[PDB]
């Protein structure tokens, strides 16, 4: 079962619509879990004119029903200081229920 | 010596509420769908192997223990372990005249031996061929929040085992449910006459 | 010798607030309390535990213990072992008039034997067919920051894992649960008559 | 003998500023974020396992030894052993006189076996039900940097373990937790009668 | 846990900023980590009209916190003698934190 | 027998850096300095490790080694074994008056048995009820360089241990950190009286 | 018997040059980057383990052998094995007047068991607490080239071993480090009075 040991400041984006129809994020804080952050294997992808560094970072936290606020969705983002951590899915590791696999990436430009 | 129930649970004095808390509270995949009734036909099931393995009663039913011969010249041992005021010492007789008795015994409480232990060194003798029959209530409290919370912790380990898997699947925890009920179990070395 | 509890400890003297920070919940949600209803139930779940291996207190809740002959002549060491300060040795008659004795009793402190040694070589007599009941108050504080740390750390390895496993899975630590707990069991060796 | 501490450690003297350190210093994800009292929740945790295991006292607190009989004719090895001063052994009396002593005594220091060893073979005899009293302050120095460092690596050893990993989970360091024990456990093999 | 034996001039380039926007790197050196070079599966791979020869070679270091000298960014290379290790990403390799995973090349133009 | 140190290391004494050498930190970067506090930190930790399990010094600080009786007639082997130039004997009184006394009292310098033995036939008689406190230099060298280089290594191959691993996960060598140690070790087979 | 050595080895007579070139040449990274100070670090490391499990010198260095009463009568076999030539036997008093001695022994060399073996009977007596001290210079020759080159392969066997990983890491040659030790170790069965 995972050793949870980081702590990380979970990060929603209230939705502010904009006049043509594209909301505009804000980022505001969520009140931060405790995960362990397991690396991928990792290499530099093509951004668009960025030559993006990425790695895979399979973070595991606790769980919670969908309609809760400790359920990490794939709208937010994890954030370690300055490393933000992208959430691409977000999976129900454990058997029984009590732990989430999310999905990172934590792109830096390099 | 049939020692059947006089009456069982209620069900409603069961902690179904609380078992689907023990469930899946605080972690989990929502509280999810769980046919309610189910749930409280595995609590009478790991309660009734934790009563048989404790020979405690934990709900605090009302028993009839109706027994043809006196084992001890007084003592009287009762099974079922946490005990409490004796309801009536009622003796039948072959033909069932059925003659209470209110005098001559004084139960003597205790978590380890109950007793009837009569006074001096005469028990109410039995009548030839007409049982001697003693009801009591036995357990712990009428609600569950007046048990041993560690025991009703191995029927919440026990009860949810019974509700996470069906069969006999296989699967060593420092305070099981093993460790948990042998605080309770009744220690006894005697093989002997008496 | 019935022992049970008079009062129960009151919940807010429990580390609720500091088990979370234990358990690795999560720090600012707006939440914040889904979990307070199965935390608590859980620590009255791993104390229960300890105070059955150990047999310590740890909370300084009132205790009644009924009993009916002495265990030996004069001493009568009493089970729960941190204790302080005896209120009562009611001495109840064989049905009815309780009357409180001075009797002349003294107290042995001890976390090994909380003994009650009388002064004057025999305790106070007991009236054939009645008991006598002890009010005492045992534990080692009043609140959570009085008792050791250590015993109070294995309520948090074992609370823990209560919350963690919920039904019996299986799953070598230095100073684990177990090697906690030792230091404060109860160590006998007399299988004997005194 | 009850031996309760008079009062515990301020808190402010353990190394919760080092411990971080140990923690997370010179590798690491940063310092990163630890509850600070969480922190100092786990040294209070790990000294009390090692205060228990080696009967040492570490921070030099206050202790009261208040103990019934003398167990020899003159000797009374104190258990917590790295002492110093006896702050004073006031003898009370069953009504509680409190009739402190200061001579008749000389407490011999050492690590191994504390005593109090009175002069001749005359020691201060006991009132009938009036305990005797010892005060005295027992442990290594005032701040955490008058330790064994190895004694101190063994708290830092444990508590970190208890911050990586909350429950009782599984996991031979050549000296490791144990290794640095042993050498302060106390080494006896009495089981006698003296 | 890694056994460290290569003695690897970690290097980051100033960014000398021209006039169009786009900066010239210098490549000075940095000082020196320790580190083990484990190899992947290599193969030569078409670069623009350069038939470079390329190894995966997962170099591992020691860590420190993120605003540190200690910290091979993506940004820097490694270089022993005259063998460049580019850094495709840095990704903590231990579960405790001691160990940087690297990413490298090692693209020789063969 | 208390045997408490007198000063302790300096801290400038030991080889911060170069145990920073030894444990592959890094050669020029402009930081290089953020270690410091914590590297000496476990050279302290793992130089009184082996001091304990070899009885051996390793950086000639002075001692005290306040005892009472002598434990043998006249040789009296001091535990902290690599001695030179025994300083002072000072006999205290039962109270106040210490007189510090040539005595007619030798040194016998060994790595094994540094013994402190007297030419008169007997030591220095004892005040009854005082102590007699020995100060002593005891180690290797005043410096690093002056030790012998392979328990200098087992510091190395300890302190780097506890850099590498901060709480006790389980982790062969042929002259390991046990194996340089045990020639340095006290090798005795007396548990007998004398 | 302390047996402290006068000077220590240069450093410059110890190969470092040569240790490179056991370390990688002829196949390797390049030279490659080693700290070059370091690299005699472990060689004085890995010569001191190996003169101590085989009790020899391997570089021949100045020795004083100060003890203060004879063993036998006669023999004073010396410790750490291949000698050369005793420098002195001179002969301290209990004050200091160091009287050499110049004739009255025969050092007899031998690698087994190296002695001082003197003329007759009369082996010269000690000044009563005057400690007698010889000063030896034992080792095989004043240069690495000089040894036999199993031993000084079970240096590099060993130095490279504490180059190659620094902390104590687990990892059944054929002839390795210990193989190349045993026909050098001390093969003693003697636990007698002589």
């Amino acid at each position: 079962r995972p050793r949870l040991n980081r702590l990380l400041v979970l990060e929603e984006a209230v939705r502010v619509a904009d006049g043509a129809g594209g909301h505009r994020l804000d980022w505001q804080a969520k009140g931060e879990v405790w995960a362990e952050v397991t690396a991928g294997s990792g290499s530099e992808r093509a951004g668009e004119f960025v030559t993006l560094a990425s790695v895979p970072f399979t973070i595991v936290v606790r769980a919670a029903p969908v309609g809760a606020a400790r359920r990490p969705r794939p709208e937010q983002r994890f954030r370690e200081g300055a490393r933000i951590f992208r959430i691409l899915a977000v999976a129900e590791r454990d058997r029984e229920g009590h732990y989430l696999s999310c999905f990172a990436r934590e792109e830096v430009v390099a | 010596m049939m020692l059947n129930e006089v009456t069982a649970v209620p069900g409603t004095a069961l902690p179904v509420a609380e078992f689907r808390d023990h469930l899946r509270l605080g972690t989990g995949f929502a509280d999810l769908g769980a046919e309610d009734a189910a749930l409280l036909s595995y609590l009478r099931a790991a309660i009734a192997a934790i009563e048989g393995r404790t020979a405690k009663a934990l709900i605090s039913r009302g028993f009839r223990l109706a027994l043809t011969a006196w084992r001890w010249g007084d003592m009287q041992t009762l099974p079922i372990a946490p005990v409490a005021t004796v309801t009536a010492l009622r003796l039948v007789d072959a033909a069932g005249v059925e003659t209470p008795v209110a005098a001559g015994w004084r139960l003597v409480p205790d978590m380890a031996r109950p007793r009837i232990e009569a006074l001096g060194a005469m028990l109410p003798m039995i009548p030839t061929g007409g049982r001697v029959e003693i009801d009591f209530t036995a357990g712990f409290g009428a609600s569950w929040s007046a048990l041993p919370v560690d025991l009703a912790q191995a029927v919440f380990l026990l009860a949810a085992q019974y509700y996470e898997l069906r069969h006999d699947g296989a699967a060593a925890m420092p305070f099981g449910v093993m460790a948990l009920i042998e605080r309770w179990r009744t220690v006894r070395v005697l093989g002997g006459r008496p």
